[PDB]
């Protein structure tokens, strides 16, 4: 996209000396050794690492000095920025699955509770807990449950308003 | 006989022919099998639209295959801008400095 | 004239023969025509579409002299 | 005749047919009109493709040149010759012929109700009577189709090397032959593009 | 029809439509709708039973 | 069943029968049978790629350690081969994607329909290599040449084999961390711990405890 | 005989000429193959022992034994041309793996067989 890689950006390493320089300048008004030192010294070394991981995880960067990311994973495979979305796209649908098929586990077992809706109000803990520990092996349960015919009700047991 | 007279009275020529012998044939089934406009299950002269009666010079022709008025000038508009095509067509690749070809 | 297609068996034609569709297109010619309704939504649908793309056309190719440079207009 | 995916269950719509090695995956022969619409289309692709495929190998190995650089006479000025033999024509005469004789041709095949005669016509296109005996013509059906997508996929393989390479075919086989581990279409850039 | 059968409701303007409740008790007296079906979901009105034909419900 | 992988729990019910089987199932991926049939092949092709992976590196460096051949290491192999590889890179990959492309899907229609591959007319004459035995994941016939199925060790092999299966898989992947923790070949890991074993371990290579997550690494040192 | 003695031989491998009951994978279980690859052995080893018209015509009879034999010779030629498709793959490897020809290399076997053979030549054993 005509960007350019960040550790060689010269609008990234003005924001870099630019935010160690309003820090620095916060910092002489008080004594060394001082808890407002100490902190704002902590500041000033997080933000000096903080430039220093962006520029080294190849990151590119904008006319505006700022990292952009590259999302098309194509782009993202052959160009070294899969950390960038498609990393993080692989871990998202990862854990909202198994945050899925554990609501779904619970909400199933306690259809065949005498009192289904006591269990939605009142959490079954120890049930819940062994759930949410069985939700790691949630892609291998659901492919079975498509490929069997279980995951979905069929459409002549649904509710439907008149057409 | 220039150009001009060439290719738009070969391509008049050329469509009239194909209508009259090759494509009558497949033309009359589909007009006959597609039928009148209708509305409501009815032909929109049936419906009450006198304005669309079937014109009556547009059916019996005296051609011995059926070939009448309106097929002569639909088959030879269709002959016209076939001709029309291919002579502005030359023009343009025989104007110097324009090229639409790919390569 | 005797020739022209006909819009109630064009529509009664377009039924996909696997069924996806189920009956297709079938009846719909006097649905369409016999509700001012539907024909006001499309229409709608239609030309409110067309003036976006007006909008989003007559700012990038500006067709009047001297328009790109009035900001205001 | 057999089976595309030995072990695999096939279509029973297929079964019968000629040709047939149950190889309808994608299921699009399960609509019986459509099916015999498909059957037509893949006999009038497959004698098309070998006619064509013949013609472009024929003409090739015949010092005419290859299949690509035979009509680019009317793109560079040049004329029409058969053999050597100057062919007096203009591509627009060429294009007006062709249209009303093949319109002509596909314009009497299109009318023809029967369903056997639309794929298996014979008469005058039989002047040799091959249609006499059904056991000779049964394996001759299968002939036709084998044939048929042999030539089928040359063809495409041709506009495909073609395109991937831009040699000609016979040039192609030469070059494959002198180097065969590392001419073919793995070793060029476009087939696989992330090497 | 039994007293105590799975019925699935064929009634369209229904809140139970293609669900299926408990029969309760069927009415011997040639009443319009003498299936009583008792559902374990309230409608919107809070009620879970409602009567029905015989054409209405399906044994299931 | 071979035993239990933890004493005392309930081992689940489907998993009785199965050769190598501790009731080891805690994520229940195998309660569904058709699954179970999946993963009792799938366990098996990876065991026995395991197998020949970590036969083809243990067995070169273990020779290497002896002084007796000098190949190259595993995680270099494939540079040196290539070079003096007559077949070139794209052409190697596209032959192995058309073999393993044939025999995978021999391998799964066997899977779907057992002894489909050597019915009549199923290979070009040669069907009888390809029999099957009725059992998923045992194919025999040309895999199995000297016919040590037909004998009574038959039942402990598949033991032996889905242990050193499971063995190798471990294996492996302990080759692919331990060359990304310290860089060094799998024989030289084993010579620098059996050096220093107290300090020559996963919890000094700088990698497999981060620094960050582990602030008492950097405090509780001499 | 047998091929390997205390082996139990197939049943549809016994009756055959020249059959030692050697079928370990069962290729020959079947009468459609068996009859086929029975035809293969024959010309495989009357072209070794040698070493489109006339290969049209070998398959336009519709009889079994015509296709192969067009009881003790049979078994002598079966014995004699195995020896010789062992002898032709023996020629094309030793040409392969020691670029000399096959009488030369029986010379230099004569002349050393301790010292020269396929365990010495660094191709047969790498
Ligand atoms: C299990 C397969 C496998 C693994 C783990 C490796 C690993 C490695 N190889 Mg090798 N290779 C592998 C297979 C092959 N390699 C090569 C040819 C080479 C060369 C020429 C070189 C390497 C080098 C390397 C190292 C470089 C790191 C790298 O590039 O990441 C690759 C990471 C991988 C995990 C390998 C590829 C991904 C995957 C395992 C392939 C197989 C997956 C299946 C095909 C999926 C099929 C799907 C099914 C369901 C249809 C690394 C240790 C080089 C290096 O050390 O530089 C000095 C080096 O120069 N490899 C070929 C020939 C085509 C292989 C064939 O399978
Ligand atoms: C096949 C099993 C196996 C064996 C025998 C070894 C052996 C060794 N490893 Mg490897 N390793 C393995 C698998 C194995 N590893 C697996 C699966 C991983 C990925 C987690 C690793 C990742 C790894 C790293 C990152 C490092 C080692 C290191 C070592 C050394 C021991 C010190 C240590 O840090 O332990 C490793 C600690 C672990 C917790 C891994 C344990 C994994 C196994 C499967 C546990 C089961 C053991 C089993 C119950 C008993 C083994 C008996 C044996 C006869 C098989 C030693 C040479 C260090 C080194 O290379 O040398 C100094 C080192 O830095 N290992
Ligand atoms: C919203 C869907 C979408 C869109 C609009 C694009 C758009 C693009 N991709 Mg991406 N892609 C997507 C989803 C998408 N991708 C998905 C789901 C995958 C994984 C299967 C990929 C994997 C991918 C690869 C492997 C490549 C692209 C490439 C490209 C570019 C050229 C593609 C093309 O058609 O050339 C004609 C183009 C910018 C190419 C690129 O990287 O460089 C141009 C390329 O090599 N894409
Ligand atoms: C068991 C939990 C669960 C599951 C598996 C689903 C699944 C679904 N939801 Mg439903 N939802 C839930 C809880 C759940 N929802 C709750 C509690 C609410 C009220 C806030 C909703 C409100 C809701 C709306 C308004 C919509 C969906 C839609 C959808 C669908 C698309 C995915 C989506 O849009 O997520 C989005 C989910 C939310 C915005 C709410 C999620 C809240 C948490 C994260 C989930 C509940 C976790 C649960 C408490 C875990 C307990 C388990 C434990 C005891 C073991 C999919 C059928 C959409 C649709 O129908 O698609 C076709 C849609 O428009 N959901
Ligand atoms: C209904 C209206 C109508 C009718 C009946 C015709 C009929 C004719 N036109 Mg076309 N014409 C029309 C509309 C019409 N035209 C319009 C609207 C335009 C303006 C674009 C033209 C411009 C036009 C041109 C420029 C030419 C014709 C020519 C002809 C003649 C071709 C006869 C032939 O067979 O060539 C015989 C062909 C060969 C012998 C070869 C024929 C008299 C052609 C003609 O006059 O000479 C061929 C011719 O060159 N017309
Ligand atoms: C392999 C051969 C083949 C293929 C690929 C097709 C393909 C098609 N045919 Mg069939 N056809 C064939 C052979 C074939 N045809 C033959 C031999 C004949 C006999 C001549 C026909 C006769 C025929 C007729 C008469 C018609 C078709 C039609 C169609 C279309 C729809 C079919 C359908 O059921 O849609 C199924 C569609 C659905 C079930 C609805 C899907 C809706 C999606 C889910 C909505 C998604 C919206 C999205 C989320 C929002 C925007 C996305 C955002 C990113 C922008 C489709 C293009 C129809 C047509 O469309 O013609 C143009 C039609 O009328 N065909
Ligand atoms: C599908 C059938 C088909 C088509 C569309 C073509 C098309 C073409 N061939 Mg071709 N041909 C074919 C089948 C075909 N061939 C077969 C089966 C053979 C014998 C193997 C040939 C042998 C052949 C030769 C030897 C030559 C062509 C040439 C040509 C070109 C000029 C045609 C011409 O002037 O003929 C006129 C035909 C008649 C008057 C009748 C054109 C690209 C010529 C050339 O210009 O391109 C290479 C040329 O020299 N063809
Ligand atoms: C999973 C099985 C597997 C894989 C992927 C490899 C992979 C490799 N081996 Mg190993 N190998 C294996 C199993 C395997 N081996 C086993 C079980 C042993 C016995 C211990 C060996 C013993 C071995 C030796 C002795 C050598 C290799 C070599 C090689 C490399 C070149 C192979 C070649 O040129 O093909 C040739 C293809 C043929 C069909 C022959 C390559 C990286 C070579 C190497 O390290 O560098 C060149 C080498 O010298 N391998
Ligand atoms: C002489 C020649 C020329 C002419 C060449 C001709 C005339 C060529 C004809 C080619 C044809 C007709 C190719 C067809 C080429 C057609 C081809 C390749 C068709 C391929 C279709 C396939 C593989 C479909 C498979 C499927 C099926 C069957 C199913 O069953 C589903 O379920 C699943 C699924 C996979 C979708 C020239 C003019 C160029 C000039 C040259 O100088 C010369
Ligand atoms: C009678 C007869 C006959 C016939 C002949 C004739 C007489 C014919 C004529 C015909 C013709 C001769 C026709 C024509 C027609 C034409 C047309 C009808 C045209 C049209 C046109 C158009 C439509 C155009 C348009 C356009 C324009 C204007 C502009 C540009 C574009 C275009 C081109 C589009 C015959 C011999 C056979 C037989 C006997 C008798
Ligand atoms: C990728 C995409 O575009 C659509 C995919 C979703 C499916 C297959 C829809 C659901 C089917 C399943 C198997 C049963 C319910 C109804 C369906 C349509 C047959």
């Amino acid at each position: 996209s005509g960007l350019t890689p960040c550790s060689e950006s010269k609008g990234f390493a003005k924001r870099q000396k630019n935010e160690i320089k309003a820090l620095t300048k916060r910092l002489k008004q008080y004594e060394e050794g001082s808890a407002p030192s100490l902190a704002l010294k902590a500041t000033i070394e997080r933000t000096e690492k903080r430039f220093a991981n962006y520029g080294n995880a190849g990151l590119l960067c904008g006319t505006d000095g700022l990292p952009h990311l590259i999302s098309d994973p194509g782009l993202a495979l052959r160009f070294g920025h899969a950390g960038e979305t498609l990393i993080p796209t692989v871990g998202f649908l990862y854990i909202a699955g198994w945050i899925g098929t554990a609501g779904r586990d619970y909400l199933i077992a306690s259809k065949g509770e005498a009192k289904p809706r006591e269990k939605e109000y009142i959490i079954d803990v120890p049930l819940a807990l062994k759930i949410s520990a069985q939700g790691a092996g949630w892609p291998f349960r659901v492919i079975r449950e498509l490929q069997k015919g279980t995951l979905l009700e069929k459409d002549s047991n649904i509710t439907v308003s008149p057409r | 006989l220039s150009d001009t007279n060439l290719v738009i009275g070969g391509a008049t020529v050329a469509s009239l022919a194909l209508g009259r012998f090759v494509f009558l044939g497949f033309q009359r089934d589909n007009a006959k099998k597609q039928g009148l406009p209708q509305q409501n299950g009815q032909s929109n002269v049936e419906a009450g639209d006198r304005l669309a009666e079937e014109a009556s010079f547009a059916l019996k022709t005296n051609d011995p295959a059926g070939f009448n008025l309106v097929d002569v000038m639909a088959w030879g508009a269709i002959g016209h801008a076939l001709g029309y095509f291919i002579l502005a067509t030359t023009s343009l690749n025989n104007t110097p400095g324009f090229d639409p070809k790919p390569f | 004239f005797g020739i022209g297609h006909t819009m109630q068996e064009i529509l009664d034609a377009h039924t996909p023969p696997g069924g996806g569709l189920g009956a297709g297109h079938k009846g719909l010619f006097d649905t369409v025509n016999n509700s001012l309704h539907f024909q006001l939504g499309l229409a709608l649908a239609s030309v409110g579409t067309i003036t976006s793309l007006v909008a989003q056309h007559m700012y990038s190719l500006p067709p009047y002299a001297f328009l790109a440079q009035d900001f205001t207009t | 005749a057999g089976n595309w995916l030995p072990g695999s269950d096939t279509p029973a719509y297929l079964d019968g047919l000629p040709g047939s090695f149950g190889f309808d995956p994608f299921g699009l022969g399960s609509t019986p009109a459509n099916l015999q619409r498909f059957q037509e289309a893949e006999l009038v692709h497959s004698r098309w493709a070998m006619a064509g495929v013949a013609g472009a190998l024929g003409a090739e190995l015949l010092g005419q040149g290859d299949w690509y650089q035979a009509p680019l006479w009317a793109v560079n000025g040049g004329a029409p010759t058969y053999l050597g033999i100057p062919v007096p024509f203009n591509l627009s005469t060429l294009l007006a012929i062709e249209f009303v004789a093949i319109a002509g041709a596909e314009a009497q095949r299109n009318a023809e109700p029967d369903a056997e005669k639309r794929k298996y016509p014979g008469g005058a296109f039989d002047p040799l009577g091959f249609s006499k005996d059904s056991k000779v013509l049964e394996e001759n059906k299968l002939k036709e189709l084998k044939n048929g997508r042999l030539a089928m996929l040359a063809f495409v393989g041709f506009i495909a090397q073609h395109a991937a390479t831009g040699k000609g075919p016979l040039e192609a086989l030469k070059l494959h032959l002198a180097d065969p581990w590392g001419a073919n279409f793995a070793t060029n850039g476009v087939s696989i593009p992330y090497l | 029809r039994l007293w105590c059968v799975q019925v699935k409701v064929l009634r369209p303007e229904s809140y139970w439509f293609n669900e299926v409740g408990k029969v309760v008790s069927v009415d011997q007296s040639g009443i319009r709708y003498p299936v009583v079906v008792r559902f374990p979901t309230v409608n919107y009105a809070g009620v879970s039973t409602n009567n029905y034909s015989l054409e209405e419900v399906q044994e299931v | 069943k071979a035993g239990n992988w933890l004493p005392g729990s309930k081992t689940p019910a489907y998993l009785e029968d199965l050769p190598g089987s501790y009731g080891f199932d805690p994520l229940k991926l195998g309660e569904d049978p058709a699954s179970l049939k999946w993963y009792v092949q799938s366990e098996l092709v990876h065991s026995r790629f395991a197998m020949a992976a970590v036969a083809g590196i243990l067995i070169p460096e273990v020779l290497k350690a002896f002084g007796a051949v000098n190949l190259p290491v595993w995680y270099e192999a494939g540079k040196y081969a290539q070079e003096s590889s007559p077949i070139p890179f794209n052409t190697l990959i596209a032959l192995e994607i058309f073999a393993f492309n044939f025999v995978e899907i021999k391998r799964w229609q066997d899977f779907k329909k057992p002894g489909s591959q050597g019915e009549e007319g199923s290979f070009v004459g040669l069907e009888g290599f390809f029999k099957g035995t009725g059992e998923n994941g045992y194919p025999g016939g040309v895999f199995d040449p000297l016919g040590l199925s037909k004998g009574p060790g038959y039942e402990a092999m598949k033991l032996r084999e889905i242990k050193n299966g499971r063995l190798a898989m471990l294996a492996f992947i302990g080759f692919a961390s331990q060359y990304l923790a310290t860089g060094k070949g799998p024989i030289e890991n084993l010579l620098d711990h059996l050096s220093n074993p107290l300090a020559n371990n996963f919890t000094t290579n700088g990698t497999s405890l981060p620094a960050q997550a582990h602030p008492l690494l950097s405090v509780l040192k001499p």
